[PDB]
């Protein structure tokens, strides 16, 4: 066949439920497939329709319409190990495999209390640099790049303590200017206006 | 199960001496596929002998088409010679008209 | 063992000769080379519908196989080419045909083409001690590393508390940072965080480690420059507990 | 359109003296692809596949058919294992479906043992029949992969029909052409029609109004042109007269022939 389109990022919340579309142009049809691959790691068959309908397999659901030539893949739940992409894979006429680009999803997790903060990290003997950390905030928050070309922010990273039943965001800021400031670090970014700045 | 071929003689169009013809054989319904075919002209094997690929019917079974060029005269006597493994000796079909 | 390929990563120069080894040991019949790119779905480099015959993908030029047993397909890069650097992936099913078998893939090969090796460099890696702000406000400490000015993008990551390796608690980036997004050959840089409790923290006795694996040059890789070859190697960082 | 067929056939021998492997394809009585164990290639079996079909389409499915082979001969040693069997026995499969004319269509998918039924598909209750227990252990692994089954079912009922169609197109001016039959009665009053396309045809004898069966059959027969004949013959009473009609159906037209 000919094409398979599916939305390159998706981005939904913790317990909640998102469906991710696969549709298909091809020269014949012998199936459709979803895959799940995890970020650095191999693509796992998730599911299979050939067959019109909906097809459940615990918190996943697979669902087909040949007529229509789309599918969707369903998760109920929303768990943060669900932030995978998912590949949607065609078999044409002649039993070629043909691709999507697959589909990154992206879990907000549910912070339960938010205590957004700034906090700066005690130097390192071995480097030049010092470290900013904004934490604990809303998953709602994003996260801006830097504007200034020596100061260098991460994205936010959700991180989870299982011993204490505890998820958090945070994103990381360094530089060796010797102008840089952690009360300064995150101001090309949006952040709560109760976000902790601690004295230095 | 085996069974054993189904030895068909017959011209192409219907015979007339001086007339040329086709002379066919068709052997069919058989099993397993292992098959020998011959015409023969007065007894004797023709090197002139074309057929058709081994075929599959939906009985499971199979069929071939032997055939050569020919013109009957009076005189001339034509067969289908066939051997399987179901036949003893080797099955002797004549040409009828 | 399902899938296994090998090597995890590689460099290599333009114009040099690869081979990636392939192995499966659940009696499949069809084994496949994929690539993986940016932007686009997986894309067939060569397949080998049984034992015995391999043929042609969608992306061949550049690249020929071997299916030397019922087990491996190995896949070859005749003349190393920019255009190569990508992720391979080998992949096997029980049987090409039936439509229904799905594929297993192997882990992965990061495979990355350059003119020449003279960008090529190791991480620094440096760890940051826990803010007595955080400890104060939430009675948890996070631990900061930094993985900065490495080249290519091949590095692994990982925390080790008391000579252990953990995994709860940790948040590494999955995408490493561009130090100058400008440049096509810019280095990189990845952050990561362990977050324990303030208790744990202040245990003096406590251990903690950041490791960061780099794969790079190796022995045969020729190297011309004043500073060190950037070989394989491991570089970390460490920090105890206070009190 | 009359109504047409598609169906691909599998030969696997055990112990040849001579492949071990075939597969050929036809439209209706047409032979259009072929592939054995000796040639390892599958080939086009007519002009107007030849000349449709693109290389790339032959590439990929000798080496289809080149992994079929061998998923033939594992199936056939299990076969023999489980029956206990020795020497040379034979393995077939036949999948396909049909085009009716009122637009309605078939499907069916079966296995063979030694030209014997093994099993038989059901796409309507997704399910494999069984003949022997041999073929009932076979059955429990193919009905427990659910997946399997439905694929079948799509494939049969939907990829090929719209094969049938593209095939159908390709061979127009042979497959869809009509040469009607020459009839004449020859004497014991035989029948005989030759020269016609397609092979479907009906003959029967009447004796005066009523449907006479004392009739004896030909088979319908290749004339190695492309056209094929066939007969019917019935024995005249000799102490009474009767009327007898001789009747030929063939592509909506119907005959008759008085003595």
């Amino acid at each position: 066949g000919q094409n398979i389109d599916q939305p390159t990022e998706m981005t939904a919340t913790e317990g909640a439920i998102v469906q991710i579309n696969c549709t298909y142009q091809t020269s014949g049809f012998n199936g459709l497939f979803w895959y799940q691959q995890h970020a650095g790691e191999a693509p796992t068959f998730l599911s299979y329709n050939v067959l019109d309908g909906l097809e459940e397999k615990g918190r996943f659901s697979s669902f087909l319409s040949r007529s229509k030539g789309y599918s969707y893949l369903l998760l109920k739940e929303l768990q943060m190990k669900d932030s995978a992409s998912y590949l949607c894979a065609v078999k044409d006429s002649n039993y070629q495999l043909i691709w999507g680009a697959g589909t990154k999803l992206i879990i907000k997790p549910d912070i339960q209390n938010p205590d957004p903060a700034v906090y700066q990290l005690r130097d390192s003997k071995s480097s030049d640099k010092s470290v900013c950390l904004f934490t604990d905030f809303d998953s709602q928050t994003n996260v801006s790049q830097s504007k200034d070309s020596d100061v260098y922010i991460t994205d936010k990273c959700v991180l989870d303590m299982r011993s204490m039943d505890f998820k958090s965001n945070s994103a990381v800021a360094w530089s060796n200017k010797s102008d840089f400031a952690c009360a300064n670090a995150f101001n090309n970014s949006i952040i709560p206006e109760d976000t902790f700045f601690p004295s230095p | 199960i085996q069974r054993t071929p189904k030895i068909q003689v017959y011209s192409r169009h219907p015979a007339e001496n001086g007339k040329s013809n086709f002379l066919n054989c068709y052997v069919s319904g058989f099993h397993p596929s292992d098959i020998e075919v011959d015409l023969l002209k007065n007894g004797e094997r023709i090197e002139k002998v074309e057929h058709s690929d081994l075929s599959f019917s939906k009985d499971w079974s199979f069929y071939l088409l032997y055939y050569t060029e020919f013109t009957p005269t009076e005189k001339d006597e034509y067969a289908c010679r066939v051997n399987h493994v179901t036949l003893s000796q080797p099955k002797i079909v004549k040409w009828d008209r | 063992a399902g899938v296994t390929q090998t090597p995890k990563f590689q460099v290599l120069k333009t114009g040099q000769s690869m081979t990636l080894q392939c192995a499966q040991d659940m009696n499949h019949n069809s084994m496949y080379w994929y690539r993986q790119d940016p932007g686009m779905g997986l894309r067939l480099i060569y397949y080998s519908a049984s034992e015995g015959t391999t043929d042609k993908g969608e992306v061949p030029n550049g690249y020929n196989v071997s299916r030397l047993n019922k087990r491996e397909f190995s896949l070859r890069l005749e003349s190393a080419a920019p255009s190569q650097t990508s992720v391979y992936f080998c992949a096997s099913s029980v049987w090409t045909g039936e439509g229904s078998g799905e594929l297993f893939f192997g882990e992965g090969s990061r495979l990355t083409v350059l003119e020449d090796l003279k960008n090529v460099f190791p991480p620094e890696v440096a760890v940051f001690e826990p803010s007595e702000a955080e400890i104060s406000h939430t009675q948890k400490a996070t631990l900061v590393c930094l993985a900065t000015g490495f080249y290519p993008d091949h590095v692994e990551l990982s925390w080790w508390v008391n000579g252990k390796e953990v995994h709860s608690g940790v948040c590494t980036d999955p995408q490493p940072l561009k130090e100058q997004p400008a440049l096509n050959d810019s280095r990189y840089a990845l952050s990561s965080r362990l977050r324990v409790s303030a208790t744990f923290w202040q245990n003096p006795r406590n251990h903690f480690r950041c490791q960061v694996q780099f794969y790079g040059l190796s022995e045969n890789d020729e190297w011309t420059q004043d500073r060190a070859k950037p070989v394989t190697q491991i570089v970390s960082a460490e920090a105890w507990g206070r009190a | 359109m009359r109504t047409h067929s598609l169906r691909y056939f599998r030969l696997g021998v055990s112990d040849p003296i001579v492949p071990e492997f075939i597969s050929v394809g036809y439209v209706d009585s047409h032979p259009i692809t072929t592939y054995d164990s000796v040639t390892r290639q599958k080939e086009p079996r007519a002009p107007w596949m030849a000349e449709n079909l693109a290389p790339d389409h032959w590439e990929r499915y000798t080496q289809l058919l080149r992994g079929w082979q061998q998923m033939f001969k594992v199936e056939l040693k299990r076969l023999q294992r489980h029956y206990n069997h020795s020497g040379s026995h034979t393995y077939q499969r036949m999948i396909g479906c049909e085009l009716l004319e009122d637009g309605s269509t078939t499907g069916f998918l079966q296995y063979a043992y030694d030209g014997q039924d093994f099993l038989i598909f059901n796409k309507d209750t997704l399910s494999w029949l069984a003949v022997d227990n041999v073929a009932h252990t076979i059955k429990q692994a193919w009905e427990a992969n659910q997946h399997e089954l439905l694929y079948q079912k799509n494939w049969l009922e939907e990829e090929c029909i719209a094969w049938l169609k593209r095939f159908l197109e390709y061979g127009k001016d042979t497959l869809q052409r009509t040469e009607p039959p020459l009839v004449r009665v020859n004497r014991a009053l035989f029948c005989k029609a030759h020269g016609f396309y397609p092979p479907e045809i009906y003959m029967t004898w009447m004796k005066n109004g009523e449907e006479i069966q004392e009739i004896d059959y030909g088979d319908i027969l290749p004339s190695g042109d492309g056209t094929y004949q066939a007969w019917a013959s019935i024995e005249l009473d000799p102490q009474s007269s009767n009327l007898y009609s001789c009747h030929v159906e063939h592509s909506g037209v119907h005959m008759v022939l008085q003595v």
